């Protein structure tokens, strides 16, 4: 219990009414940030690699290894920092407006922010609340006021507000002079229909009045008086204690299932990277206890690596390793990958589909990080008034029919009355005729004894000794509340675990006359269920706004209401009949173009280092390159980037036109299928199979005097060419047979990039390079292109590479 | 309203080829028929190459070479007897072969300064400390530095065919010709310091294994310095532990002759490389070539059993759609 003395004025110490969400100040940002960033298992390995890149040993430049990790930490600091500075413009503006207090019988022109708990606050017509006020006066006789909450419940419709009884014959300087009271009420909370207090009003008589208060006595920080000429009120709850900032929460970061699977991708290959490592340093000082496998007479060390520490020599060794077998973790993704959310998001933007006449508006983007998400959904949660209904929106029954034929579960989460929900829920057809109706309401419910009884039997004897579409819920803000306030101190008989079970049974859940904070906790719920579902959440209110943060991707709908929703949304619509083609069209195509890029990256830079790692069984375990280090530089950069990149960017494995038309194909990639264990297995083994057929097909071929008709020798910069030739063709090949969208773009990506492969390497070998310190590619690729023999055996392992997938064609389009 | 151009629509002009079983099923038939023809034609033309190799390490004491394992007079020469049951006809290339010598090391790989070896003044007389430990000695700059040039093969092979009189008859050799053109012409150049070649290398010393200076490695002055191509074929480093280095050329006749006609050789050896230190084996190889190159059955192998397999698997697909 609080006390508040109405005027500050004898008849404690709260927090001031400043509102705050962001999470950075500016002396902070760059610490809290870029310890977060680092915190991250891929940017603290790519620091790692950096560092012994400078310190050690590289087979290339370091700076290769750190211009992309400081590209992609800086623009992930920036999109950030950006982020955070629009939530500080708009708690500056919500903040800074101006307020008045009465403080010594006369209006003072105050800040939002600077109004402390117990003053008297006026308020005219058409004015927002500033805080939570006790309503003392009006300027009408019978003490009451009107209300609009839509910013808390999403509703338009007056609502009444009655003054304390005592004080509403207090208006003018009557406020100050004539009002000596005192308010006991309770702690803060969220429940927003649920209000408990008492104003002790003394006066000269010593016989002080005591009336009890009501949610009927208390206007909430977010409502506007309506038709109400003015008012005046007492603070009690100031900003972060007011009832709407108790039904904020604020943004977790939100990661894709895809970049989830790049985690975990990324610690497999990181385990496999280490592997290689230890099992070459290990092999490497078995083969050295040999002392003429270890400085031969014809290869003689200097004096200082003999004396070398042996056991430094040894960690050396092992960072030599692995730097040399680095790439098959390859920051080129992580490069790629951003660029690739950036670019693709424009689609969103540019789709005329999305543009709506009324308000003159298409989509918009506010996060490019979750376009793959847009594919992935399982539960869409939408709120109902300006949502759903304008009446309907235009198409909003067929979308919704869209959305279950993709095998999505909708359900409703409205502030607004039970009666009215049911009714929109009648007319969307999420309720049928042949629809029974489960009710845990204030109606079927008055104890919380009663309450597990009806779960018990809507769980034995209803729904479960079972006719799908057979069951619909229906449950209210207090019932809720009772759930997820009396289900703790258990685990077996969770009754929140009951009600779940009852939900995710049932062909449609409505949830009415919610809370802010209560979407979000429903959300939050089915986002902890076994399997972990993907949580879309869709609304036009500032009410949507906690659960659009706390779904996986939020989706806010540009209408009447305002701007809240629209910018905390991740991306936004005019329509709630845009998600259909937002989700069937739009992100089918992303997650399927990220998901094979991904899949591809690793499978092509396990193709580049394995015959590397095959090539120290043949040296002495010498950390010799395989490749030039021009070759080692460029294969990322210039070789095999852009096609990738224009993969991502428009491949259409099926048509827009049939994605939109079928919403059934969403399912195809349902549970993010296409980085599963089955196709990372699938890759994976591709690539070591590629790798060991290229690295011992050549070794194979140069079992020969010569490869030539002039007798002349090959030697080691030769073997790594032709390796280099047929993994670089054998990947722009997989990745050219992998495509079925064969745009203008796409046949200059491909095609060109050989072509240039072709062409850099004749001038790069063509000319005595003034500049560099050796001249070990001279005429490599000159001379080993003299060679029918070596053109045969590079296009047979080419095919050789090639024949799995090839097979694989054949086989899965036939029967 | 948005820009309704194709790209930005995501409408533009594809091509969307179909893959199927039905329109790949040939691809596995006609692949077999261009590969098996090949691959015959490979393993054909790689069993007509006539190719001797005479290991002359003498490990073994009944070797003709043991003697000169651990020799006592400073040059040691050895003769081995071999047999050519079938003549060699075309151009015969003469190569030495190493065993268990690790060229592909990463410290010997390395040990080389370009720079020097392109003919540049500076890195004449300031050779690279990659090419360390044999970068400098005597308190001077080595010519050739670097471990790859210091360990360069020095054996000396003659060939001589019996003749009918017992009277051994030389064959003759040829040591240009043997190196790449552009490493021999372009990569590998002189000190431009003068026309003489002792005065264009006159700061600088000899290869700590070396006998004789870089500018006495042949009297020929387009074979002497930098340009030598027994010197660039060694430099050169190999692939694999086990490798050959071309050393001679044995041009066919002008007339219809063999180059080396079936007979009784002898192997004239200088034994000045020693291998079974580190336990290396030294050959020498005799070889015949072809448009393919050297003997290999590997090619025509591969391409004969990919070839196979793709027609086998093009038809067990083809009886499996015919089932209805
Ligand atoms: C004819 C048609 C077909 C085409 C024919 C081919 C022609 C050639 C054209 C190709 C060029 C296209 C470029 C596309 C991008 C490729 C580069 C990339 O993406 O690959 C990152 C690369 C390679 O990486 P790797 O995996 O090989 O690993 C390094 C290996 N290791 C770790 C062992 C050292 O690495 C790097 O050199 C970094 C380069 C990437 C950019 C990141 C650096 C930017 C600098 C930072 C400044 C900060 C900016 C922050 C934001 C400001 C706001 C705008
Ligand atoms: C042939 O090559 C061998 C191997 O390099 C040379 O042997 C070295 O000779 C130098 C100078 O006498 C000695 O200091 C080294 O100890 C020798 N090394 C070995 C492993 O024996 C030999 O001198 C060369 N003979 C020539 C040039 O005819
Ligand atoms: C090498 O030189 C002669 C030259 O005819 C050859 O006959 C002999 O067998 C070999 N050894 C020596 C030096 O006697
Ligand atoms: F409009 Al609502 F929940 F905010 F139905």
């Amino acid at each position: 219990t609080r006390t508040v003395f109405v005027g500050n004025h004898p008849v404690q110490r709260f927090c001031d009414n400043r509102i705050v969400s962001s999470k950075y100040t500016l002396w902070n940002f760059l610490p809290k940030n870029l310890f977060e960033q680092f915190r991250r298992i891929a940017n603290f390995y790519f620091l790692i690699i950096f560092l012994v890149e400078v310190t050690v040993d590289t087979p290339t430049s370091p700076v290769t290894s750190g211009l992309p990790l400081f590209f992609v930490i800086t623009v992930t600091a920036i999109k950030q920092g950006y982020e955070d500075w629009l939530r500080h413009r708009a708690d500056n503006e919500v903040n800074k407006s101006t307020v008045y207090i009465i403080e010594n019988a006369k209006r003072v022109r105050k800040e939002s922010e600077k109004i402390k708990v117990g003053d008297v606050v006026e308020v005219q017509a058409d004015e927002t609340f500033p805080c939570d006020l006790i309503l003392l006066s009006s300027c009408t006789t019978d003490g009451t006021c009107y209300v609009t909450t839509a910013s808390l419940d999403g509703e338009s419709n007056c609502k009444t507000h009655y003054a304390v009884r005592d004080t509403i014959a207090l208006c003018t300087a009557e406020s100050i002079d004539t009002l000596r009271a005192a308010i006991e009420c309770e702690q803060p909370q969220p429940d927003l229909y649920k209000f408990v207090g008492r104003i002790n009003i003394y006066s000269n008589s010593l016989e002080a009045v005591a009336r009890s208060l009501g949610p009927e006595n208390l206007l909430l920080k977010g409502a506007t008086l309506k038709n109400t000429e003015k008012i005046y009120g007492v603070a009690v709850y100031t900003g972060m204690e007011t009832k709407m900032a108790l039904n904020y929460q604020g943004k977790s970061q939100k990661r894709s299932a895809v970049e989830k699977s790049i985690n975990a991708f990324l610690i497999v290959y990181l385990f496999i990277l280490l592997t290689k490592a230890a099992v070459c340093t290990t092999l490497k000082y078995v083969w050295q206890s040999t002392p003429y496998n270890d400085e031969p007479w014809y290869n003689q060390k200097t004096q200082k690596e003999r004396e070398t520490l042996k056991v430094l020599k040894m960690f050396t060794d092992f960072l030599s390793f692995m730097v040399l077998f680095n790439f098959i973790i390859p920051v080129s993704m992580y490069v790629t990958v951003e660029m690739q959310k950036f670019l693709g998001s424009f689609f969103i933007s540019w789709d005329k589909d999305f543009y709506d006449e009324e308000i003159n508006e298409g989509a918009l983007v506010n996060t490019s990080d979750l376009n793959e998400e847009l594919g992935q959904v399982d539960y869409v949660f939408t709120d109902k008034t300006g949502t759903l209904t304008e009446k309907l929106q235009d198409q909003a029954a067929e979308t919704i029919e869209a959305l279950h034929a993709a095998g999505l579960k909708v359900w409703v989460l409205t502030g607004d009355k039970m009666e009215t929900a049911k009714s929109t829920c009648y007319a969307c057809r999420l309720f049928q005729t042949n629809t029974e109706l489960l009710e845990l309401t204030t109606k079927t419910i008055e104890e919380s004894e009663r309450k597990e009884d009806r779960l018990h039997e809507l769980l034995i004897e209803y729904r479960k000794k079972l006719e799908h579409q057979e069951y619909g819920l229906i449950i209210d803000g207090s019932t809720l509340s009772l759930i997820l306030n009396s289900s703790q101190d258990s685990s077996s008989n969770n009754y929140k675990s009951i009600f779940l079970q009852i939900c995710m049974k049932c062909t449609a859940v409505l949830c009415c006359r919610m809370a802010p904070l209560q979407k979000a906790q429903i959300v939050r719920m089915v986002k902890n269920l076994k399997g972990s579902p993907i949580t879309l959440s869709i609304g036009d209110g500032a009410n949507d706004v906690s659960m659009i943060l706390e779904s996986h991707v939020g989706i806010g709908i540009k209408g009447k209401e305002g701007r809240q929703a629209a910018r905390n949304s991740d991306y936004s619509v005019p329509k709630f009949k845009h998600l259909k083609k937002l989700l069937l069209a739009h992100g089918h195509l992303y997650y399927v173009r990220i998901a094979h890029l991904v899949q591809y990256f690793f499978y092509k830079n396990l193709c580049f280092i394995l015959p590397q790692f095959l090539y120290q069984f043949f040296c002495g375990f010498s950390q010799q390159p395989l490749y030039d280090a021009a070759y080692l530089t460029m294969y990322n950069i210039c070789f095999t980037s852009l096609p990738i990149l224009a993969y991502s960017l428009l491949e259409q494995h099926i048509n827009i036109d049939t994605l939109t038309s079928d919403p059934r194909l969403y399912m195809k990639i349902s549970g993010n299928a296409m980085l599963q264990l089955g196709p990372f297995l699938y890759w994976t083994f591709l690539a070591a199979f590629e790798g060991t057929v290229f690295f011992f097909g050549t070794y194979f071929l140069f079992q020969t005097a010569s490869l030539e008709e002039n007798g002349k020798v090959y030697g080691n910069w030769t073997f790594g060419t032709i390796v280099f030739t047929v993994l670089v063709f054998t990947v722009t090949l997989k990745l050219a047979l992998d495509t079925r969208f064969w745009t203008w773009i796409n046949h200059f990506v491909i095609w060109g990039s050989l072509a240039f492969y072709v062409f850099f390497s004749f001038f790069w070998g063509g000319i005595i390079w003034p500049f560099l310190k050796q001249q070990r590619m001279y005429f490599v690729f000159a001379q080993m292109l003299s060679s029918v023999s070596t053109w045969l055996a590079i296009i047979l392992l080419i095919f050789i590479s090639l024949f799995p997938e090839i097979l694989l064609i054949v086989l899965k389009n036939v029967r | 309203r948005p820009d309704n151009t194709a790209f930005k629509q995501q409408r533009l002009p594809a091509w969307q080829p179909i893959l199927t079983a039905g329109t790949v099923l040939p691809i596995f038939f006609i692949i077999g028929l261009i590969f098996i023809p090949i691959g015959i034609g490979i393993f054909v033309t790689s069993n007509n190459i006539r190719e001797i190799e005479i290991d002359y390490t003498g490990t073994e004491p009944s070797s003709p070479c043991n003697k000169c394992l651990s020799p006592d007079v400073t040059p040691c020469f050895c003769t081995i007897n071999f047999t050519l049951e079938k003549s060699f006809e075309g151009n015969v290339f003469m190569y030495y072969g190493l065993s268990n010598f690790y060229q592909n090391h990463r410290r010997y790989v390395k040990s080389r300064d370009d720079s020097q070896l392109n003919g540049d003044s500076s890195a004449l007389l300031n050779p690279s400390k990659e090419c360390e430990p044999y970068r400098r000695n005597e308190d001077k700059p080595i010519a050739p530095c670097g471990a790859i040039m210091n360990s360069m093969f020095n054996d000396t092979l003659e060939l001589f065919l019996i003749g009918q009189d017992s009277y051994p008859i030389p064959i003759a050799l040829k040591k240009k010709g043997i190196a790449w053109w552009t490493d021999k012409n372009v990569k590998f150049r002189n000190p431009p310091g003068g026309d003489n070649l002792e005065e264009r290398f006159k700061g600088t010393t000899k290869p700590v294994n070396w006998l004789k200076p870089v500018y006495m490695l042949d009297s020929d002055p387009d074979n002497n310095g930098f340009i030598n191509e027994d010197f660039i074929v060694w430099m050169r480093t190999a692939a694999l532990p086990t490798f050959r280095k071309l050393y001679r050329l044995i041009e066919r006749k002008s007339d219809l002759h063999p180059t080396l006609p079936a007979g009784r050789y002898w192997l004239n050896v200088t034994y000045n490389y020693p291998v079974h230190y580190f336990d290396g084996r030294k050959r020498m190889i005799l070889s015949t070539i072809s448009w393919m190159g050297g003997k290999n059955p590997f090619l025509g192998i591969a391409y004969i059993a990919v070839g196979s397999i793709s027609f086998l698997l093009g038809v067990v697909l083809l009886v499996i759609n015919h089932k209805y």
